[PDB]
């Protein structure tokens, strides 16, 4: 799959497509990938099991929870209790988080990472969404929304296992 | 004849700052105790407690109001964390505790607060105790009817020359201990705590959000899920066995509290939603709002701290600047370190006084005033040592 976030002036989204891959076959082709979280102040993208998803975004909105919103705190939080805990660890999945702040990635190996220009793209397309982002986020005055969403469709072009069903979600301050 | 909100919020606004949502809230269910006792028998059975879920950060209200709203009520109230019963999972302790404790410092007080309406009575008697060991014309008559008859005379000024001037004050101590003792009745005492936790008692349950469930793990969520379970019937209604009596939880009322950072109410056994008909928020709490607190409240810490001063015959000022200057030092720690509200204003003011609190015996007579120059010769440095913060500060 692939995710893309980008995030320029006061907007910052998260778009992943919908495919969804079994061997060689197309398990399903509009799988939501982007969802808001956190009363909608959260907007997070996950590559990876459907449900896996579900349960660690809960926990995640379950740092934000007391931990004022801190987003990288309690995003570190979560990688903690995500690299630790028999049944967290269990579960596999690309987490891409953004918020007003600022957007990062969050992985199994406990890792919490941020790209340079706050640019995810993650999924077995992320490079392709990300070169692609690139090349617009540098000569082009086009929105978070646009690149992201253009980013995306220029991956699913060249990934075998991406689509071009979107999920978008953005955040504007 | 009780207030009416407007006026319970006023109240409490002459202790704690901001947070209306709150105090409006906590006001509807004081009022509504005195709107049920005003209906018919029939309706005062089904008319229940309106139970409260405050919803915010930590130190930014939530405890003091549910403190000064019992205060208020002149109501017995009771302070309990609610993960205490998750340790039940290896012996901890069973929430009827909770009716228990209540009931225990319900008695404290209506013991406390009818041994004092009688500490001044018991100290009259006592002379009359004391002026009849030193002029003993007791009986029935003794010399005229009218103009001989007082014979207050020289007890009088017997009694007088006493009290302003074994032992008569020894003895009357002892005589104190011995008349109040000799005028209490320890059964309707037994009971008048009884009757208090049951019509006004005031329960307060922290920490509501960290019974909840997360995807966590089965056994965790069993601890947790079965403190809840074992609250519903305090909430929904039951009989508690107290060492001084059989109690009714059908009225207490319930002020739950809790972050949700993690877990939203809506993760709540049903049960328990259904009985926590009430929700409000309380917001963090800003520098200026800091700035308030430290000064307005009528028992402000600032107003302790000059009081306690003056016991050592020191005047101590503070300066806008300087209360302005304490409140940001507060901020800024709670941000570059961790937040933990209105508490660390008591932590930097009382860093910020030790040199003087200590001096102060010695300064006697003195016109000490902090200013923004002090504060910032005093707290600054620490403030920005980050870890030297979160030892000191």
């Amino acid at each position: 799959t692939t995710i893309v976030s980008v995030r320029r002036n006061g907007h910052v989204v998260i778009a992943g497509d919908g495919q969804a891959t079994l061997g060689n076959t197309v398990m399903k082709g509009n799988v939501k990938k982007v969802r808001r979280l956190y009363n909608d102040k959260v907007i997070a993208g996950f590559a990876g099991g459907t449900a896996d998803a579900f349960t660690l975004f809960e926990l995640f909105e379950r740092k934000l929870e007391m931990h004022q919103g801190h987003l990288v705190k309690a995003a570190v939080e979560l990688a903690k209790d995500w690299r630790t805990d028999r049944m967290l660890r269990k579960l596999e999945a690309l987490l891409a988080v953004a918020d007003e702040t600022a957007s990062l990635i969050i992985t199994g190996n406990g890792d919490v990472v941020q790209p340079e220009n706050d640019l995810i793209a993650i999924g077995s397309g992320g490079p392709y969404a990300q070169a692609a982002a690139r090349a617009l986020l540098e000569n082009t005055e086009l929105s978070a929304r646009e690149i992201a969403e253009k980013a995306l469709d220029i991956a699913g072009d060249i990934c075998i296992y991406t689509n071009h069903f979107h999920t978008i979600e953005e955040l504007s301050y | 004849s009780e207030m009416t909100p407007r006026e319970i919020v006023s109240e409490l606004d002459k202790h704690i700052i901001g947070q209306d949502n709150a105090k409006r809230s906590v006001a509807i269910a004081l009022r509504n105790r005195w709107r049920r006792m005003q209906l018919n028998e029939e309706l005062r059975h089904e008319v229940t407690p309106k139970n409260i879920l405050m919803i915010g950060p930590t130190g930014v209200g939530k405890t003091e109001i549910a403190r000064r709203l019992a205060k208020l009520a002149n109501a017995p109230f009771i302070k309990v964390e609610a993960t205490k019963f998750t340790e039940v999972g290896y012996v901890g302790k069973e929430v009827d505790s909770i009716i228990r404790d209540l009931t225990d410092a319900a008695v404290k007080m209506v013991r406390v607060q009818a041994i004092e309406k009688n500490r001044y009575r018991a100290e009259e008697l006592a002379e009359e105790r004391i002026l009849d060991v030193l002029i003993p014309p007791a009986k029935n008559n003794w010399g005229q009817t009218e103009q001989q008859q007082e014979p207050s005379a020289a007890r009088q000024a017997f009694r007088k020359k006493l009290r302003e001037g074994l032992k008569i004050k020894d003895a009357m101590k002892l005589l104190i201990e011995e008349e109040a003792a000799k005028l209490v009745n320890p059964e309707e005492l037994k009971q008048d705590a009884i009757d208090a936790v049951e019509q006004h008692g005031i329960v307060f349950i922290d920490e509501i959000d960290k019974i909840c469930k997360r995807g966590e793990s089965s056994g965790p969520d069993v601890s947790r899920e079965g403190v809840q379970r074992d609250l519903l019937p305090l909430v929904e209604g039951c009989t508690v066995s107290t060492k001084h009596g059989m109690v009714k939880t059908d009225h207490i009322l319930f002020i739950a509290s809790g972050a949700f950072q993690i877990a939203k109410p809506s993760d709540l056994i049903p049960e328990l939603q259904g009985r926590l008909p009430i929700r409000v928020e309380l917001q963090a709490l800003t520098t200026s709002d800091f700035e308030r607190i430290l000064t307005e409240p009528n028992a402000s810490i600032t107003v302790q701290y000059k009081a306690l001063m003056a016991t050592e015959g020191v005047n101590i000022e503070f300066t806008d600047s300087g209360i302005k200057r304490i409140a940001e030092a507060a901020w800024q720690v709670n941000e570059s370190t961790e937040n933990i509200g209105a508490r660390r204003l008591h932590t930097v003011l009382e860093r910020l006084m030790e040199e003087i609190s200590y001096d102060a015996s010695d300064l006697s007579g003195q016109n000490i005033t902090i200013d923004a120059d002090y504060v910032s010769k005093h707290l600054d440095a620490l403030v920005a040592d980050e870890d030297l913060s979160r030892f000191i500060l």
